[PDB]
């Protein structure tokens, strides 16, 4: 309640460190309004490690997302009758995404 | 890696190369020389 | 004294409203 | 014989509403026959149309 | 079908275009059916009778609304803490506080308060009672109606001039530097002298007694005996109250310089020797000229003689008499630009050096005044540089203009447009690039790194004119040197003592915003000439449209072809160019107004740390003053200002609207308009009610017509208001 | 009527004419090309001046050439 | 004091704006453990800033009535009065450094022209071209006014016009 | 509608101008005084509300019976003395239903 939330901090060389600013806490840095902390504090975070983790899982995550792209154009590329099965398609994201989900972020 | 330096070498890879440079080519002066102004000696 | 309550509404209200006539009708008169 | 440049040469355009005007081009066939403009000049220049080739006469064309 | 009757192709367009081009090229009188040249200058003639006769209609107009609703009576016994008066308010949407806010300098019913500067320039040339203004009104509404009988029967065949007359060019430049110039100036002295002087010392000088009343006590024997200094012997004192005889002085030709000490402005003496020198320096130069007595000179042999040999200026100065006589566009461009530089110059020196007794304690007068003239400046020189581009589409001819000056002017088109587009790149990168930087300085807590560069060119001219505040010593600061000497008993220490005086506008002490902002004005002068400049010597052709002289001054395009033409002709080149002049001349009205604020308050201090950077032109100058503005109403109440609060809105809303035909264009309205067509011709009883006119969206040249007149009046709306509620809310 | 004008540059590659939506132009036997042939605007009552001829003409400052002039009903393009 | 002027070290202007940010500073620092990260950047911060007004100080900056240093664009008033490195001295080392960019990418337009086709080397820059010439043009005005000597510099009318 | 549209006087092709216009005139009086005398300037007064919501009310009529006219003599019932008829017929017409919204007060 007193202590701005603040992420981005600068480097002090041409008199931009007047943007690292008193946000409270010991801390000085650019008050942040993205919403990250109330997000991290409503999944019970309470711990920089578990956020440094979940930001290596975050690039792991990336780096399978690539693979993934450069998988399904590059090596095994689906066919146009893959794409037009939309009932299927449907069936997995309103089950899988959307329904499965929402039953994880439940647990 | 012919192809990938053919790469390197496009307008925007070099102009984001170049631009880095001289970038970092100034931040540095400006951290190691601070807040000039005029011309001292 | 009766001169901006007379005038005015004449220069802007009747005189106009003869311009807005007089002048319109002579936009779309055919050529003989 | 054959009028106008010949088969490959360089050429400098003289017509003054063209886009190539002073600038030098290949002579790519010159047609031998009563046409107004035999001189076909292709250029590496386009122009805004982007076409790179023009018909011009022999009074509009002057070599190197 | 009738209306264009000028224009027989006008008049067979079935759709709603007929009346906008009816409007619009009414006054192209060349482009008119069945024009000849004669019957063009016949035309032309009657139609200046005719702009005369609205100029003296329109002053007889003031004069009568200040004689009937003003109170120019009252404010002569206190020109200072009276406001001036234009005209009554008869409004019936007003409500009870609307009207008693109205209510002002003395009046009953709701006035204006006049910022045209009008009573003193009445008051300084003998106006004291409404009688006076009367006469005025009505000799000027006579002399209006004489010029719209002349206008009359100058068109009518007994007194319609030959073609020949008007091509007089030698007896018109005769007798318009003699007669309308020497002769008027001469007169104006004459009016000056017996009329303004007696009545500035007190003494009544009307149309009874000016025949029995001498202006100087010796009158008319120092003028033939040859000892003028007679008629400077006895000026007005430093201690002269003015309109009165209290210390009055004799004198009616003197030479002082600097400003009288009650008004604050120029001398009458001064400025009737001034008006009396320029009239016999007019005259020696209107009896020059070799009309029809054999002696003087000839416009046809001193133009092409002179031409510098050895490819200098080509072939000079030979054939511009057969293309400036038979032009009038060309006639039309040099008057134009003339007028425009001596606008700009009535602007600059009314400021600085005011003429009208009381003028510049009157501060909202002063700033409307400037801003007025320099707007009009500028409209009047973008059109200078219009008419200059439809001479070398209409007029020009290239095998009559063999080898000019006007001919090598088009053959290096290209290394004018690109030089003047090179300075204004540098201008443009340099300036922003300072204010950018002055502005990360600001932001980060840091002022000292700042680029402040002295103005050292200027302030070397203020000092050279007597501006002791630098040290430069040069020439009139320096009391050893020679000019400063030759002239003590001459014109000097007056203006000394007005120059140094840090509370009038003459020579205003400068710093590194006057440095940056003069380059910004630098920068706007240049650009406005680059797209003008390039309108005018592209007027006829370029290598994306080498036959731009074949569709004429004005039209859209060429089409979508050859990359895409829009915005190709000279008239849309005109059209840019009229952005950037408002920019110009807003930029250089912010910073007289805003450097003029800091001076009436005091602090220009607070001016020379703001404005050195655009953040503290925001905030300390359009965020500062327009609190009063904004501030006319409230849901508080209301105020004298809301009729400014109003318009300050309105001239937002023109503005945005030009936005909407200039970022919207036609083809997305002319579809909106063919379904509209079909709404209304499928409506059940509508469709009893048919158009005449076919509606159509307007077209390509009308929309950027309107919507830059929708933005030039937005525009000069909003700084009206904002100008005149930010100088009279605090004054 | 707008005024669509053909000049003697054309090489008779008929594209103004498929170019053109009015069918202003029409391709007309000549003897001042190869291809033996020049275009015509025998129909410029109909041209609404949308420059579709002449940016379909190869030639450098092309032989096509439509100046806008006075505008009909059918200048215009109108169906009302 | 050249033009109403005075030496930054002589006014008390620009003393009073020095404290002015020293404590706006120090009032800053007040709130934070006198070891802690963010008051080390803060006392940085102040050294930095007192560097720069001794800095300014010493090289004889002009300060104005506002405190504030300022720049002295004219030669013979920089040059007699020692502020040369305001703006004289800069206007030729940017100067410098421009005719080389402008120099170097001149040349390599022109050694880019004569070959099969431009355009391909001039959106895939050939880099060991593009190095040999930013090696080689470091004496640009040298070889500009030997250029200028021949008319190699400027092109004749064999320019591109419409029609004058 | 086909039916109703055969009732309303704009397409009774039947009957004369001038009553079409008095029906017209009568049908509109007492809709277009109702926004002057509910709501307009002077609602807070009950003496001048009524008097002023029908004495511009009778001006805007008296402006559109110009304005057909002005309609006539540009477009030419479907004549210029069958729209002239229309108009004064309009310009009785709806005075009196101005006249009449003051009666049903
Ligand atoms: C045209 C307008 C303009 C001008 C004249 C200036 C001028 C200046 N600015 Mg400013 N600025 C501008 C626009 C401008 N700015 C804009 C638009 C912004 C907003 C983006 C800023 C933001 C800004 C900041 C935030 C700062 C400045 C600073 C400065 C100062 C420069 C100090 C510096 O970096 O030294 C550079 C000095 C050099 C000598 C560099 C030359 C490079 C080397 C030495 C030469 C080559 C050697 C060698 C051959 C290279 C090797 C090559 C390699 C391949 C091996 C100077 C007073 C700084 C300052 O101190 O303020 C006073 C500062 O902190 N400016
Ligand atoms: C190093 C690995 C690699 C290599 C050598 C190739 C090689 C090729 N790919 Mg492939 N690809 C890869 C990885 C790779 N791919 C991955 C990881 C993906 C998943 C995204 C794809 C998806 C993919 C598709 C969908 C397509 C190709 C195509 C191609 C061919 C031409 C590509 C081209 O022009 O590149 C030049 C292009 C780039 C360098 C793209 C840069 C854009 C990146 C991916 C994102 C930009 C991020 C950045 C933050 C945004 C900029 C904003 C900035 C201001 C911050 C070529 C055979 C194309 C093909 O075969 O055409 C027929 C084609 O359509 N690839
Ligand atoms: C239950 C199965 C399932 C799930 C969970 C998804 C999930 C997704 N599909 Mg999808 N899809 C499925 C089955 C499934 N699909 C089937 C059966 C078909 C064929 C009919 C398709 C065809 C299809 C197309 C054509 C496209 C998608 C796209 C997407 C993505 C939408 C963007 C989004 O919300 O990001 C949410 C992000 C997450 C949930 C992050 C978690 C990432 C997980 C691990 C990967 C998704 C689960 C994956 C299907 C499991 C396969 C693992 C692999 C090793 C085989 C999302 C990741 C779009 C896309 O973005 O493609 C990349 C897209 O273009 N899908
Ligand atoms: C200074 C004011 C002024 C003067 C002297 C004239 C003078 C003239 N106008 Mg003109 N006019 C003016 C303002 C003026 N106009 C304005 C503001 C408009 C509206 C945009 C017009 C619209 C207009 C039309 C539409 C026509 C004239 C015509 C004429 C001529 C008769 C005469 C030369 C007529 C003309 O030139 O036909 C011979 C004509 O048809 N004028
Ligand atoms: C000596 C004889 C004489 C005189 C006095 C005039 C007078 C005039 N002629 Mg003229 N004329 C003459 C002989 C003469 N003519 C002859 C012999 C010919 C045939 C060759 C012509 C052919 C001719 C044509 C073809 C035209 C005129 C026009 C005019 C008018 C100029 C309009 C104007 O405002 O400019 C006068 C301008 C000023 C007074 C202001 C500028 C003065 C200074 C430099 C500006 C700064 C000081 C300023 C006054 C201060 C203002 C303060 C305060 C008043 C606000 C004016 C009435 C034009 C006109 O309007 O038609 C009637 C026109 O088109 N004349
Ligand atoms: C065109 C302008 C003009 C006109 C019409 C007059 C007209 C007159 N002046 Mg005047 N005067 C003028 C300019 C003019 N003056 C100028 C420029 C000066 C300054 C040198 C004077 C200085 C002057 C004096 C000093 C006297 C007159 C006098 C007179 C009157 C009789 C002249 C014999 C007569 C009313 C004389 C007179 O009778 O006073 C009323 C007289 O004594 N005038
Ligand atoms: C001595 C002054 C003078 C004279 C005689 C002319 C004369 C001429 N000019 Mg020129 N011009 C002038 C000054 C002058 N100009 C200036 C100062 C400019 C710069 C603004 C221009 C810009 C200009 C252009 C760009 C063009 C001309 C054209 C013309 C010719 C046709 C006139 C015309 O179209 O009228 C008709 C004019 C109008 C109907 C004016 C439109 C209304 C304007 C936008 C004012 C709207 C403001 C609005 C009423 C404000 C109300 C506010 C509201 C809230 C109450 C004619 C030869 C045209 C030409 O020759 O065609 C080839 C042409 O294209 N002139
Ligand atoms: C704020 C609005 C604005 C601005 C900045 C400009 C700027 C300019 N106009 Mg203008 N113009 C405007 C509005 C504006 N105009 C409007 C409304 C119109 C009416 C349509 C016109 C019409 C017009 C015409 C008709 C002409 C111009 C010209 C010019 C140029 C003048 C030369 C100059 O000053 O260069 C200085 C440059 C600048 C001030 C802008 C550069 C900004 C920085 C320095 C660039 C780098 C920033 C950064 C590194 C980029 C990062 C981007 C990305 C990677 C994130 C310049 C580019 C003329 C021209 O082209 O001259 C050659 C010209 O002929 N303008
Ligand atoms: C825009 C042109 C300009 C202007 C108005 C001035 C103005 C001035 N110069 Mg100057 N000067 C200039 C360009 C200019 N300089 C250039 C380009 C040089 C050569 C690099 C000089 C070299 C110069 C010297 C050497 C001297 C001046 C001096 C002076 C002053 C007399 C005055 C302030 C003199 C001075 O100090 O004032 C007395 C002096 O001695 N100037
Ligand atoms: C487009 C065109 C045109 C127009 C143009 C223009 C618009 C121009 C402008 C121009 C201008 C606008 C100019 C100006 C000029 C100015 C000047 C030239 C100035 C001068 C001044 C001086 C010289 C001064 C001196 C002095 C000084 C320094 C100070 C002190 C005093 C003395 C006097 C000594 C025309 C029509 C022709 C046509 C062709 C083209
Ligand atoms: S214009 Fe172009 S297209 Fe039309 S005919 Fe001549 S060449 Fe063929």
């Amino acid at each position: 309640t007193h202590i701005k939330p603040s992420a981005q901090v600068v480097w002090p060389i041409v008199g931009q460190e007047i943007l690292n600013g008193d946000v409270g806490g010991g801390f000085q840095g650019i008050q942040i309004t993205s919403g990250f902390f109330q997000l991290w504090r409503a999944s019970g975070i309470t711990s920089e490690l578990q956020l440094y983790t979940t930001a290596i899982g975050g690039l792991v995550m990336a780096a399978a997302m690539f693979f993934a792209g450069w998988f399904h154009y590059h090596k095994a590329a689906p066919k146009l009758e893959w794409f037009q099965n939309v009932e299927s398609m449907l069936n997995h994201h309103l089950g899988g995404l959307l329904g499965l989900g929402s039953l994880a972020w439940a647990g | 890696m012919k192809d990938f330096t053919t790469y390197l070498s496009t307008a925007p890879v070099i102009a984001t190369i170049w631009f880095t440079f001289t970038a970092g080519l100034l931040i540095e002066i400006n951290r190691y020389f601070p807040d000039p102004l005029v011309f001292s000696f | 004294s009766w001169a901006p309550s007379v005038f005015v509404p004449l220069t802007g209200l009747v005189l106009p409203a003869i311009a807005m006539a007089t002048l319109f009708v002579y936009i779309e008169k055919e050529a003989p | 014989k054959e009028v106008g440049p010949k088969r490959g040469s360089l050429v400098k355009i003289l017509r003054p509403e063209s886009y190539w005007f002073n600038q030098v081009g290949k002579v790519v066939s010159v047609d031998q026959s009563g046409v107004r403009y035999p001189v076909v000049v292709r250029f590496e220049n386009q122009n805004y149309a982007g076409v790179t080739t023009n018909n011009y006469a022999l009074d509009e064309v002057v070599a190197a | 079908k009738l209306f264009p009757k000028f224009s027989q192709g006008l008049a067979q367009d079935p759709t709603t275009r007929r009346i906008w081009y009816g409007l619009a090229m009414a006054h192209d009188f060349e482009s008119h059916d069945g024009m000849t040249e004669e019957n063009l200058y016949q035309k032309i003639f009657a139609s200046h009778f005719g702009q005369l006769s609205i100029i003296f209609l329109w002053t007889s107009g003031n004069l009568f609304h200040v004689a009937w609703q003003g109170n120019f009576e009252q404010w002569v016994t206190d020109p200072v803490h009276i406001r001036p008066i234009a005209h009554a308010i008869w409004d019936p949407h007003f409500g009870q506080p609307a009207v008693e806010a109205f209510t002002r300098g003395g009046a009953s019913g709701p006035v204006n308060i006049s910022t045209s500067g009008v009573y003193q320039w009445w008051y300084t040339i003998g106006m004291r009672t409404n009688q006076d203004l009367y006469v005025g009104s009505v000799f000027l509404a006579l002399v209006s109606a004489i010029f719209l009988f002349a206008g009359w029967l100058h068109l009518q065949p007994n007194f319609q001039p030959s073609l020949s007359w008007f091509k007089d060019a030698e007896s018109r430049l005769n007798h318009h530097l003699s007669g309308l110039f020497g002769v008027s100036s001469l007169a104006w002295t004459g009016h000056l002298v017996h009329v303004a002087i007696p009545e500035s010392r007190g003494q009544h000088v009307g149309w009874d007694n000016f025949l029995s009343v001498l202006p100087h006590p010796q009158g008319l024997t120092p003028f033939f005996t040859g000892n003028w200094a007679a008629y400077a012997q006895s000026p007005d004192t430093a201690s002269h109250v003015f309109g009165t005889a209290q210390g009055s002085g004799q004198a009616i030709l003197t030479f002082l310089g600097g400003f009288h000490p009650q008004t604050q402005s120029l001398w009458l003496t001064d400025m009737a020797h001034h008006h009396l020198a320029i009239a016999v320096i007019f005259i020696v130069a209107g009896h020059m000229y070799r009309t029809n007595f054999g002696i003087g000179h000839r416009m046809q042999a001193i133009l092409e003689a002179h031409t510098p040999p050895s490819g200098s200026l080509g072939a000079g100065h030979k054939g511009l008499f057969d293309t400036v006589n038979n032009s009038l566009h060309f006639q039309l461009g040099l008057a134009l630009a003339s007028v425009g530089t001596i606008t700009s110059l009535v602007a600059q020196h009314m400021y600085s050096l005011p003429p009208y007794a009381f003028q510049a304690i009157d501060f909202t007068t002063q700033a409307a005044l400037y801003t007025h003239h320099q707007y009009i400046a500028g409209f009047i020189m973008c059109g200078a540089f219009a008419h200059g581009a439809i001479f070398f589409i209409r007029d020009y001819d290239p095998e009559q203009n063999k080898g000019n000056v006007l001919a090598r002017m088009l053959d290096h088109k290209e290394a004018l447009i690109s030089h003047l587009s090179w300075v204004s790149l540098f201008l443009g990168f340099h300036t922003l690039g300072l204010y950018v930087h002055n502005d990360v300085m600001q932001a980060f807590g840091t002022p000292e790194k700042q680029i402040l560069i002295e103005p050292v060119f200027a302030q070397w001219i203020q000092a050279a004119h007597g501006k002791a505040l630098y040290g430069f010593d040069f020439l009139l600061s320096s009391k050893t040197s020679a000019a400063f000497a030759n002239g003590q008993s001459l014109w000097l220490p007056g203006w000394l003592d007005a120059i140094n005086n840090n509370q009038n506008s003459l020579f205003l002490t400068i710093g590194p915003g006057d440095f940056l902002v003069h380059h910004a004005i630098a920068l706007g002068l240049h650009t406005t000439t680059l797209i003008l400049v390039k309108g005018a010597l592209d007027a006829r052709g370029s290598k994306l449209m080498p036959d731009k002289k074949d569709f004429g001054y004005s039209f859209p395009c060429d089409g979508p072809g050859r990359g895409g033409t829009c915005d190709i002709s000279a008239y849309d080149a005109f059209y840019l160019a009229v952005f950037w002049m408002l920019n110009t001349i807003g930029w250089v009205t912010f910073y007289w107004h805003w450097k003029h604020l800091t001076l009436w308050q005091g602090n220009v201090a607070q001016f020379d740390e703001s404005s050195t950077y655009l953040m503290g032109w925001l905030r300390d100058y359009l965020w500062l003053n327009s609190s009063q503005l904004i501030n006319g109403y409230n849901p508080f109440g209301m105020n004298s200002l809301s009729v400014w609060a109003w318009t300050f809105l309105f001239g937002h809303l023109i503005y945005a609207t030009g936005f909407m035909f200039l970022i919207s264009w036609r083809g997305y309205w002319q579809e909106l308009i063919e379904t509209l067509v079909w709404a209304h011709e499928k409506t059940p009883l509508a469709n009893l009610v048919y158009w005449k006119d076919k509606p159509v969206a307007l077209s390509i040249v009308q929309a950027r017509l309107v919507g830059l007149a929708h933005f030039s009046v937005g525009y000069i709306f909003t700084y009206a208001a904002f100008l005149i509620a930010s100088t009279s809310g605090r004054f | 009527a707008h005024i669509v004008k053909i000049y003697d540059t054309c090489i008779g590659c008929t594209q103004c004419v498929r170019a053109c939506p009015l069918d202003v132009l029409e391709m007309v036997p000549w003897d001042g090309c190869k291809a033996s042939q020049m275009a015509s605007a025998p129909r410029t009552e109909d041209c609404v001046g949308c420059k579709r001829c002449e940016t379909a003409c190869p030639t450098d400052f092309l032989s096509v050439r439509v100046y806008l002039g006075s505008e009909s009903t059918r200048s215009m393009g109108l169906s009302y | 004091d050249i033009a109403g002027l005075t030496p930054c070290s002589e006014s008390k202007a620009y003393a009073k704006l020095e404290k002015k940010e020293l404590k706006t500073l120090e009032k800053r620092l007040k709130q934070y453990e006198a070891d802690s990260a963010p008051a080390v950047a803060l006392k940085a911060t102040m050294e930095r800033t007192k560097a720069r007004f001794a800095n300014y100080a010493k090289a004889g900056l002009l300060c104005g009535n506002d405190g504030l240093p300022h720049l002295i664009a004219d030669p013979g008033l920089a040059l007699k009065y020692g502020h040369a490195g305001e703006v004289f001295i800069p206007t030729f080392g940017f100067l410098y450094v421009a005719g080389y960019i402008g120099y170097v990418g001149r040349q390599y337009l022109i050694a880019v022209k004569g070959e099969a086709k431009p355009t391909d080397k001039e959106i895939i820059i050939d880099v060991p071209l593009a190095t040999k010439l930013a090696w080689q043009g470091a004496g640009w005005p040298l070889a500009a006014v030997q250029e200028l000597q021949r008319g190699t510099l400027l092109e004749k009318e064999e320019n591109i016009t419409v029609s004058p | 509608v086909a039916t109703y549209l055969s009732n309303l006087p704009a397409y009774r092709t039947g009957v004369a101008p001038v009553l079409r216009g008095v029906e017209i005139g009568l049908a509109h009086g007492f809709l277009l005084a109702g926004p002057f005398i509910k709501l307009g300037p002077l609602r807070n007064v009950p003496e001048t509300a009524e008097i002023a919501g029908s004495l511009s009310a009778a001006g805007l009529v008296l402006i559109l019976a110009l304005c057909l006219s002005i309609y006539g003599s540009a477009q030419f019932l479907f004549s210029a003395d069958g729209w002239s008829e229309f108009a004064a017929g309009f310009l009785v017409g709806g005075e009196a239903g101005v006249a009449w919204a003051y009666v049903c007060t």
